[PDB]
């Protein structure tokens, strides 16, 4: 069925709120929007998984050697870095159009648009462009930060095709105000990207790609199905016949049924954002391997967390004190994160202490660990005035109002493990009167702007619980209120238009100078000391609750080639980098990559 | 900008 018609179904258990034309995504930044894009949208610079820039788009990757990079010393230690790149004379958008500069000049325009709701303001305030002809340009960092130069590096969108309504929208736009009109302001740059990035939409033909597909159609809620583009100019060995033409991803929520369709032979490969590592290693699809899959663990900087609503704008969030960082010791303290991991991964997904993962240099295993004792929790909670009420929960008086110690607790609707982990610690939480109420949700409604970066609005008001996947431009933006380089506030809230990605709203201005100093540091050691510093203040302060570092589970049909993934693969540790390669031996597909040396052993 | 999942 695969080398039949020479296609590739992937499975998934979350789908994309939107897709291609949200391409700064600030409607959605899903793991499985971004994983999915790679098929329809190139890079200029790729990076592989030997953890290497390569050129895609691109005719070559700068460095100091060839002359494309360019580093000046601005004084006080800072540095401004100059990258030229060249777009290959070959590189088209799927309607035939030329892929050039102006591409590149448009992505840029929307980035720098204020009040546009990007997901990293401090970016968009150091980096320019200079263009110098319809295939050369240069991108300019000052102050550099030591991972500028870290691929993937796709800074452009279609101009042909949404710049004419960008000239409208920026019309618009000048008539308001970002201070007073944010609200306004922030539908005006949502809707832009919402015309081209619906099911609708896109079905209609809305958007043109970039990658080694185009899309064909998007049944929204049960798949998303892609076509080869001729006009992408990367040719596999062998040419590109041989390789597969059609790929369709397929959605299914529950985790377990995911399962099941993979167990059943009809998925010829699972994506990053599927199975859970527990099900990768279930006796029902081990037994049913044999001579069908090969099941892979890839480890990852993926951390699985719980964010709290920290902002004390939401009454819920003083009367519960999740402001205090007493509160949240407290609640750790009452996770049995140990027993968790053992009895559901047999302990290979060890427990998480920092935000940072192993497989990054930076990660510090020395700071403060917050051991399973509802001893320690009851004691924490008792010295901030909480007493059980009659029904075993806690209670106390806030502002002359009784409040009992009842916390939302929001997760991804149909991921089975989080589902269980959810029951497994209410089940102690309670012990000690804190009472759980589960709210889930699809990742497409949970992960959606409105949802995940307006915890300032109050819409979700306790626990988070998700995984963030990161890449290696490790800056700390996740816990930094601002950051001093730029002076770029990085937590989403009216008064900032909605930037950045600190979600739970902490602000601790020593670990803000540290990690702005670090990203600073292009000498590893120094820049590792500053970040060793940074976590252990994060780990006394606990803004979120760190649960436990994952790798991800990976089921290949035998004969598929190519789709292979590592830590940093596609620079977040994914498959599909190097999808124009990927196709099965038996049509002529030729092997360039092996699964087994980025992934743990056996 | 890491990412959700």
């Amino acid at each position: 069925m695969g080398p039949q018609d020479n296609s590739l179904v992937i499975g998934a258990s979350q789908e994309p709120r939107v897709l291609a034309g949200d391409f700064l995504r600030v409607i959605s930044n899903q793991a499985i929007k971004s994983e999915i894009e790679q098929y329809l949208f190139a890079p200029f610079i790729g990076f592989n998984a030997d953890s290497q820039n390569f050129p895609v788009l691109a005719t070559e990757v700068p460095t100091l050697e060839n002359g494309r990079l360019r580093v000046t010393d601005i004084g006080g230690g800072k540095k401004r870095l100059e990258m030229d790149i060249t777009i290959r004379p070959d590189a088209k958008w799927s309607d035939g159009r030329p892929i050039t500069t102006e591409d590149v000049a448009f992505y840029f325009e929307v980035g720098k648009a204020k009040g546009m709701p990007v997901l990293n303001p401090d970016f968009w305030e150091r980096v320019n462009v200079r263009i110098k002809d319809a295939r050369n340009f240069t991108l300019i960092f000052e102050p550099a930060y030591y991972y500028d130069t870290y691929g993937p590096i796709n800074t452009y969108a279609p101009k042909h095709i949404m710049g004419p309504e960008w000239e409208r929208v920026k019309a618009a736009a000048r008539g308001l105000d970002p201070d007073k009109d944010a609200e306004k302001l922030n539908e005006l740059y949502r809707n832009f990207f919402l015309k081209f990035a619906t099911p609708q939409a896109l079905n209609r033909g809305a958007m043109v790609y970039s990658g080694p597909f185009k899309l064909k159609r998007w049944v929204p809620g049960n798949s998303i199905e892609m076509e080869r583009n001729p006009n992408f100019p990367i040719k596999p060995e062998g040419g590109e016949s041989k390789y597969v033409q059609k790929v369709v991803y397929r959605f299914i929520q529950n985790t377990n049924s995911l399962l099941v369709a993979v167990i059943g032979g009809s998925i010829d490969a699972t994506s990053s954002v599927s199975l859970t590592f527990d099900q990768g290693r279930s006796p029902q699809l081990v037994r049913r391997a044999p001579g069908r899959f090969d099941i892979w663990f890839v480890p990852g900087a993926i951390w699985e967390h719980i964010d709290i609503n920290k902002f004390e704008n939401c009454q819920v969030v003083k009367d519960l004190g999740l402001n205090d960082k007493r509160t949240r010791q407290a609640i750790l303290h009452a996770l049995n994160r140990e027993g968790l991991v053992k009895a559901f991964f047999d302990g290979l997904q060890p427990v998480a202490h920092t935000w940072i993962a192993p497989v990054n240099p930076l990660f510090n295993p020395n700071v403060k660990k917050y051991e399973f004792d509802l001893k320690k929790a009851e004691a924490l909670l008792a010295e901030m005035g909480w007493r059980k009420g009659p029904d075993g929960i806690l209670q106390r008086t806030v502002n002359g109002r009784t409040v009992r110690f009842e916390i939302e607790y929001v997760t991804t609707a149909g991921n089975v493990v989080r589902e269980r982990t959810q029951q497994f610690f209410a089940e102690d939480l309670k012990k000690i009167g804190i009472a759980v109420k589960i709210n889930n949700a699809p990742s497409a409604v949970v992960f959606a702007d409105e949802f995940i970066q307006r915890a300032s609005e109050c819409k979700w008001t306790g626990m988070f619980e998700f995984a963030w996947v990161s890449n290696l431009q490790e800056d700390g933006s996740l816990f930094q209120y601002k950051n001093l380089n730029t002076g770029a506030i990085m937590v989403p809230t009216k008064e900032n238009n909605y930037q950045g990605q600190n979600i739970g709203g902490w602000r601790n201005d020593e670990f803000d100078r540290l990690t702005s100093q670090a990203v600073l540091e292009f000498d590893p050691e120094r820049r590792k000391q500053l970040f060793w510093r940074a976590q252990e203040i994060w780990a006394e302060e606990l803004p979120a609750l760190p649960l436990y570092f994952r790798a991800n589970p990976y089921v290949v049909r035998k004969g598929l080639v190519n789709y292979v993934a590592s830590a940093y693969s596609g620079g977040y540790g994914y498959p599909g980098w190097n999808a124009w390669e990927i196709g099965w031996e038996s049509r002529g597909a030729v092997k360039k990559w092996d699964q087994a040396k980025y992934a743990l052993s056996t | 900008a890491s990412k959700p999942k």
